[PDB]
């Protein structure tokens, strides 16, 4: 069964807050509506939809996203009218004479995308002799910054970086709108964390960089199994997510006992599970060596006295 | 036998009934010493306008000579018995009774218990004295007891029963609504607020178009002699059930209902017909006063009303039962909106005005009430300012009066909550669309303005006669995020875009234009000149059009009495400037009340299809009347009042009125002169003994069968009496 | 439509002709060609108006528009769509669109809830001139036709109509037992003669009652083609104005006080279901809403109350429009015993929340048993989420006057109840009072019996019968008393509808604790 | 300035979740309206009541507390017809005929508390004899196990523990309803927890045994020290006590490469700590070796390559 949704940027139908103990956790098939704040949307492009308990959860999760803005771009136009934008829908912009398209055109159409622009509006100069631009944790290939229309430049990032299209090194050719594509250093980004039920996480992003931190919490009378705290990495979420679950189901860290080592260290440990305390080289135990994990509880530790 | 109700409803506060002055209980023997029980021969309120019960309340402006106290705050009275009272012995109770079916339960009849302490939100009497044969009891009303003119009875209990003082009309009280008492719904925190929102009798109505906004003062005169009376009679003839009296929504809510007279059925007939035949035009009035006692004496609708004056009249009846209470003026008024957020101009092919369909107007201003409460009906947050509009408009229930609508919901978007809030904040927030109808019959959308309707928001500010702007309180600063925010939220909840402006844009040209009309005059030529400006390197060829329409304030037009044509030629970066001169004998012959002229330039740029539209209003100036005055400024004192007026016009005016008025200094007065000459003056002159000090305003119009909508005031110092 | 028709409100349509008809949209397919005439396929937009719209065709040219003339005989009614899943009054499912739209007769519930009695009414919606009717009623209304379009006004403003203040109204009500110049509200037997009486007439029918209004509303709902349903409330607490509590007053002795006991409590009441989505409110609240076309005073005045979602009452949720305090309260009322005393207080005695809304019914689908309905407008009784309704309502402005809280259970541990035999008008019957001790302790009690002839409205008209009972409890025991009622005691002074009330209360004269029970029955 | 408060069970003015951008972070002074939802009430026992803003943040505190629930009592009764209790008020029961209730009286009243009742609602039957219970850690003064009324029992507790009451001997005296004080044995009882600021605990109560978990919380814009779940051993506290701040800038758990390990899981990885990896059998270290925690994140770890 499925269990009360977090909405995010958005809500439930409003009586499920109150009465929450009386309808969740929900049968698989059946059906919910949920609806977005102003200047949020469903990603769709509805402000409204529904959801359905499944196997897998409520499915689509009813996650409300940020409409785009209208961008600050200089030297052209936009046509559309409108200050916000839905997500899945699109804006035409375009150029002064004497300058070209972040796309290198003369009018560039820009959709926001599932989150975000597709690219960010601007309308820049003919580079006669295109400037190489700034490369954080990377270097080109060569000591030249300037560059004529049809020449190329290569260029390489730092340990642990990946250039603009996901390479480690990257190269570009210079045209009469700029780089055909812009040189950058990057790092991989770990994926979306989907919405949980009875509970949530408060730092809110589509993608993580690495050393991005994420704590998660639950609502009254749902505990979270496993980690407070999440990182991200290059190789992706180190933890699985944690869950707001019913009862404890969770331990923390016994103590090591002095003169002593244990069979399985863990990041966490659940109702059920044992460690094990062995006694070091010249030392003999006191106490059991088993303890468990019982109702959040553990049972008291051995001793390691001298030989 | 009637089986829908066991006791008639109890809802009209004129109406009585006989309580016993004796109540057996057992069988009573034959001739008991009823003596030794308690008898009262006198009951003091302590009711002079100089005493603390009144001042205490801020009760002592009514003109009225009875007690008026307010709900939740108590108030001194003195029993004398026939013999001293004696606790160990003797029980007695005040009664507060009201209309002819009262009930305990039901709030209508309420017994007064004496206490040790007045416990806080309960009605009960202390006895803070006793001396000889007399009881002085600090009495406390509840804060949620209901409004309106209570009997009082004095009860003594007995082994045989009840004995009842007898019927005393010198003992009825009117408990009113309370804006100084923490625990009134009505509370209003600020001092300088309550005395101008509740105690002050003098209003600013503010009129013309946002460019020259004019001015005028309305009586609202709710301490004058019979007004709290009539307030009364408004509620019984509403057929108000008494129980309901107590709450300030409900009161809002049907009081407002009350103004507008459909049929024979509430205080003003509506007009706009220019001609007001058989009434008075709705132009004429001074104030609030002698419509309420017209009212009042006729028991019939009064002829004939328009938006400011029922804004008016409700404002007095609000302030009179203490709700505190203003008036707002809208400038550009989206009104008759039936909650959609569009208002359509419809062009010919060629960019022309296509006059045959546009049917929409804009009113160039519009008039309703804020009253001020806490909203226990709505969520946490939605208290505060609650516009009322007493005005007719298509609404969820039919034609109807909208509100109370919170303010504060109105500018979030929140127009989920009731009452009307969708059709309210339609009149602030809607668009302007400009559509070709094509030859072919399809409607294209060449056109928006979202920045013209509810252009700006204003009341009288506080303790003084200038402007106060309120429009941020209604609606966020225009373009940014938080106006899109409180539109998408309304958009949640039922107000609506019936045309999708999904394919309009951006000009194509890059021409920007604008127009200037100045301000004058009745009866002046004056000057409109239109620019037009190239922001590229292209060279356009423009036609243009200038149509200029009479209207009534309301935007609906009555007749075209300029058009004109304009070729223009723009060079790359370059403007040009079109002056237009409009003369008196144009639109001298035609005018509708309140002078008021509506202008369209419109254009298509020919070799990018784009059109080009914008439309502005003036108000003509019409020069005021002049008041005077001479002797002594003396209350009690006989003063002297001459009201002066010229006639603006190149004809004769014909059975002109002049009226005079200002509260607590003469009553509404009226002077007939059968007619004024072209360029000639006429002079009235009347003895007035004003009977309120301080400072007061004599207020002045003039009516005719031609020339109305002309006000004069005065600032009078009166001095306090020997 | 109308005689002001304008395009901008959706009262002229021009029908542009398409290559494919788009979702939501106005539109015609040229779907063939054969010689002189084409066959469109014309779409309607499913907010369209609802009502009788003439019909034109109209050819364009370099000159000006070509236009057939005025042609009665193509006049086309458009009605709203339950079958249509862009409609706001789509019903999911078709055996519910079967029932609550095209059934033309009803079954409405009344009597008691111990012995409900059922009748049939032709609701008759699709005989000769109801649908002209339901049009001249909207018009007599003077209701925009830019507004007909939508389910929730349509609803809101033609239950105005059903119940005449002064003349404008299809009903004049009356509840007088006499119906002088008029037709007893007892006697219709369904709407249609209803409406063309007052289509003919052109002024309100003489005389109406809550299921007579409702009959007529639900023909007119039904005719127009919102689904739409009556449902019977067994002991309705009418008149509430909002309040939570009925007060029953009690002289010191445990006797009912008859001279200050003027709440009534309902045996019945009847009102409407319509079925629409709510785009007024937020989400969850679309699906049944109650109106009612009985008027009581609610927050504008002396009115008909909703449409509120019953989803919302079910929840407490009544911040939302439309009456919803007045619904929820008609439903959750409590009744409240208080004893009068001779010095002038007032003290609460004992508390009953079960009494109120005991029951609510309608007919069920494809057939004419009775469908319990009552888990659809609240909660089980003496569960949790009861009292989170009743604490949502109450933030949300329903009212409790009387401060309860200090109430306590009857510390004595006695308990009473009675019964009354259902029983044929004009025969005699057993009523039998029971009393239990459930303490070690000896009682004696006061008991009496007060038997009244009602309205079904619970208003009285006359004390038929009145006795009293001294009585012996000894420690855990019980004790029981019988009362034969006759014939010659009630036959010459009862009104219609035949029903009987009794209270019977009683003091415990040691611990000076009341306990007080009351029952209706019908004839 | 004050942001945006995180009502749990509760509310503030509907258009501030819409507009909280506009609204937030909000000046000195301000006052700001807050609600329970039904079923929960304020700290002051009001369904709605005001908290104003300060140069701390929110004061008085935005919680709602869960009204207690009328008790399934086991053999006996309850005064009154009331299915939910307000916050710190209280409720009267009392006992069958022969049975005596937790508290050892005919009748008892209850206070409503954050956790649940001050005392649990039960009767227990009632007779004349009681019974020495079992004595883990000590041993009676006589073999006999039953005692009449009024009727004492004396024990003593073995070496370094103490009786019920705190002493190492300790004598108590049967009554009709159990023993005055119930004869027990211990290590010397778990401390009365040291009340923190800006946050708090579920499982509140005066004195503790080897165990009784508890869970800290902090509140808005302050970060938890220690584990959220403690339980002290007959020893003391595990891990020693927690502590709030509104910097907390500690680490997840350890990110461990695959085919590796480390030397030893800690209970806590503050800002400066550091761990070390070991690439497990034929697998060699790419990296430092160490890792550390800083600002809260973890540097990124180093990887295990085949000999």
């Amino acid at each position: 069964p499925c269990g009360f949704p977090h909405v995010e940027n958005g809500r439930i139908a409003q009586y499920y807050y109150t009465f929450k103990s009386f309808y969740f956790p929900m049968s698989i098939d059946k059906k919910l509506s949920f609806f977005c704040l102003a200047g949020y949307t469903t990603e769709s492009g509805r402000q409204e939809e529904q959801t359905t308990c499944t196997t897998e959860g409520w499915s689509p999760e009813p996650r409300c996203f940020k409409k785009c803005t209208k961008p600050d771009l200089s030297n052209g136009y936009i046509s559309d009218v409108k200050l916000l934008y839905k997500i899945q829908e699109n804006m035409r912009y375009g150029c002064a004479s004497g300058y070209k398209t972040t796309g290198g055109k003369d009018e560039e159409v820009v959709q926001c995308l599932s989150d975000g622009w597709s690219s960010q509006p601007t309308c820049r100069k003919e580079h006669e002799t295109c400037l190489a631009p700034e490369l954080y944790n990377g270097n080109y290939s060569t000591t030249q910054k300037t560059f004529k229309v049809k020449d190329k430049v290569q260029y390489e990032c730092a340990t642990g970086y990946y250039t603009a299209g996901g390479k480690k090194t990257e190269e570009v050719e210079c045209l009469t709108y700029g780089w055909s594509l812009t040189p950058k250093c990057t790092k991989l980004k770990c994926s979306s964390l989907r919405l949980i039920e009875n509970g949530y996480f408060h730092p809110v992003k589509q993608t993580y960089e690495e050393g991005d931190v994420v704590q998660f919490f639950c609502h009254e009378n749902y505990y979270l199994s496993g980690s407070d705290l999440i990182q991200c990495y290059n190789f992706g979420w180190y933890p699985e997510s944690p869950v707001c679950e019913g009862r404890r189901n969770r331990c923390p860290p016994p103590p090591l006992p002095i003169n002593s080592k244990i069979q399985t260290h863990s990041t966490t440990y659940r109702h059920g599970e044992i460690v094990h305390i062995e006694c070091e080289l010249n030392f003999e135990i006191h106490g059991s060596a088993e303890i468990r994990c019982e109702d959040g509880k553990w049972t008291e530790p051995p001793k390691c006295i001298e030989g | 036998f009637g089986g829908r109700r066991a006791v008639p409803p109890n809802n009209s506060n004129a109406a009585e009934d006989d309580l016993p002055t004796v109540e057996l209980q057992g069988v009573v023997p034959r001739g008991v010493n009823l003596q030794e029980f308690l008898n009262v021969t006198s009951v003091h309120l302590f009711k002079e306008r100089w005493d603390t019960n009144k001042v205490d309340h801020h009760t002592d402006k009514y003109e009225n000579n009875k007690l008026i106290v307010r709900r939740g705050q108590s108030f001194y009275v003195q029993i004398d018995f026939s013999r001293p009272y004696d606790p160990r012995r003797d029980l007695f109770r005040v009664e507060y009774v009201i209309g002819r079916y009262p009930q305990e339960n039901k709030g209508t009849y309420i017994p007064v218990p004496i206490v040790s302490e007045l416990q806080s939100g309960k009605w009960g009497a202390k006895i803070v004295m006793r001396e000889d044969r007399s009881v002085r009891l600090s009495i406390q009303s509840s804060p949620k007891c209901i409004v309106g003119k209570f009997r009082m009875y004095v009860a003594v209990w007995t082994p045989y029963g009840v004995l009842r003082t007898s019927r005393n009309p010198e003992t009825d009280t009117y408990i009113l609504f309370n804006p100084w008492c923490e625990d009134d719904a009505v509370y209003l925190d600020n001092e300088k607020e309550r005395e101008e929102y509740v105690l002050n009798d003098i209003g600013v109505i503010f009129y013309g178009e946002v460019n020259d906004i004019k001015t005028r003062s309305w009586s609202y005169g709710q301490f004058e002699d019979g007004i709290l009376d009539t307030c009364l009679y408004v509620m019984d003839r509403a057929q108000m059930d008494l129980s309901g009296r107590g709450n300030p929504i409900k009161v809002s809510r049907v009081g407002s209902a009350m103004v507008n007279a459909k049929d024979d059925e509430g205080v003003l007939v509506g007009s706009w017909d220019n001609i007001y035949a058989y009434g008075v035009p709705p132009s004429a009035w001074t104030g609030s006063v002698d419509i309420l006692l017209e009212y009042r004496s006729s028991e019939n609708p009064v002829r004939y009303g328009q938006c400011w004056v029922f804004a008016g009249v409700f404002n007095t009846f609000l302030r009179c039962l203490g709700i505190p209470a203003r008036i707002v003026t809208n400038y550009f008024s989206a009104h008759d909106n039936d909650a959609n957020l569009q208002m359509d101009i419809f062009l010919e092919e060629d960019g022309n005005v296509n006059s045959k369909l546009t049917k929409d107007s804009v009113w160039n201003y519009h008039c309703w009430n804020e009253a001020w409460m806490t909203r226990p009906d709505l969520p946490v947050g939605f208290g505060g300012w609650q516009a009322v509009d007493s005005t007719p408009q298509e609404n969820s229930d039919g034609m109807y009066r909208c509100g109370p609508a919170s303010v504060q919901a109105i500018k979030h978007g929140h127009v989920c909550f009731q009452f009307d809030a969708p059709f309210v904040f339609a009149e602030v927030n809607s668009d302007l669309i400009y559509i070709t109808a094509k030859k072919d019959g399809t409607h294209v959308v060449e056109n928006v303005d979202a920045t013209h309707i509810g252009k700006l928001i204003v009341t009288k500010q506080i303790g003084g006669d200038g402007m106060m702007d309120i429009t941020d309180t209604y609606k966020f600063q225009e373009g940014q995020e938080e106006e899109r925010l409180a539109l998408e939220t309304a958009l949640m909840y039922g107000a609506k875009k019936p045309l999708n402006t999904e394919g309009v844009m951006k000009s194509r040209s890059n021409v920007d234009m604008d127009f200037e009309v100045e301000n004058a005059v009745l009866g002046k030529d004056f000057k409109l000149s239109i620019t037009f400006r190239n922001n590229s390197h292209n060279r356009y060829t423009i036609t243009a059009y200038l149509s200029a329409n009479i209207t009534f304030y309301t935007g609906v037009p009555k007749a075209e009495f300029k058009k004109e044509t304009f070729d223009v030629t723009l060079e790359p970066l370059s403007f040009k400037k079109e002056a237009v001169l409009i003369q008196a004998g144009e639109y001298m012959g035609q005018l509708l009340e309140q002078a008021s002229l509506h202008f369209f330039v419109t254009a298509r740029i020919n070799e990018t299809r784009d059109v080009l539209a914008k439309q502005k209003s003036t108000v003509l100036t019409i020069p005021e009347i002049i008041i005077k005055v001479r002797g002594t400024q003396v209350v009690g004192s006989d003063m002297t009042v001459t009201v002066e007026f010229t006639n603006p016009l190149k004809e004769t005016l014909r059975n002109v009125w002049v009226h005079l008025d200002g509260p607590g200094v003469t009553r509404p007065m009226k002077k007939m002169f059968r007619e004024i000459r072209p360029n000639s003056t006429v002079q009235w002159e009347e003895v007035c003994r004003p009977w309120v000090s301080g400072h007061r305003k004599l207020i002045a119009s003039m009516s005719s069968d031609s020339l109305r909508h002309v006000y004069g005031e005065l600032d009078v110092q009166i001095q306090r009496r020997p």
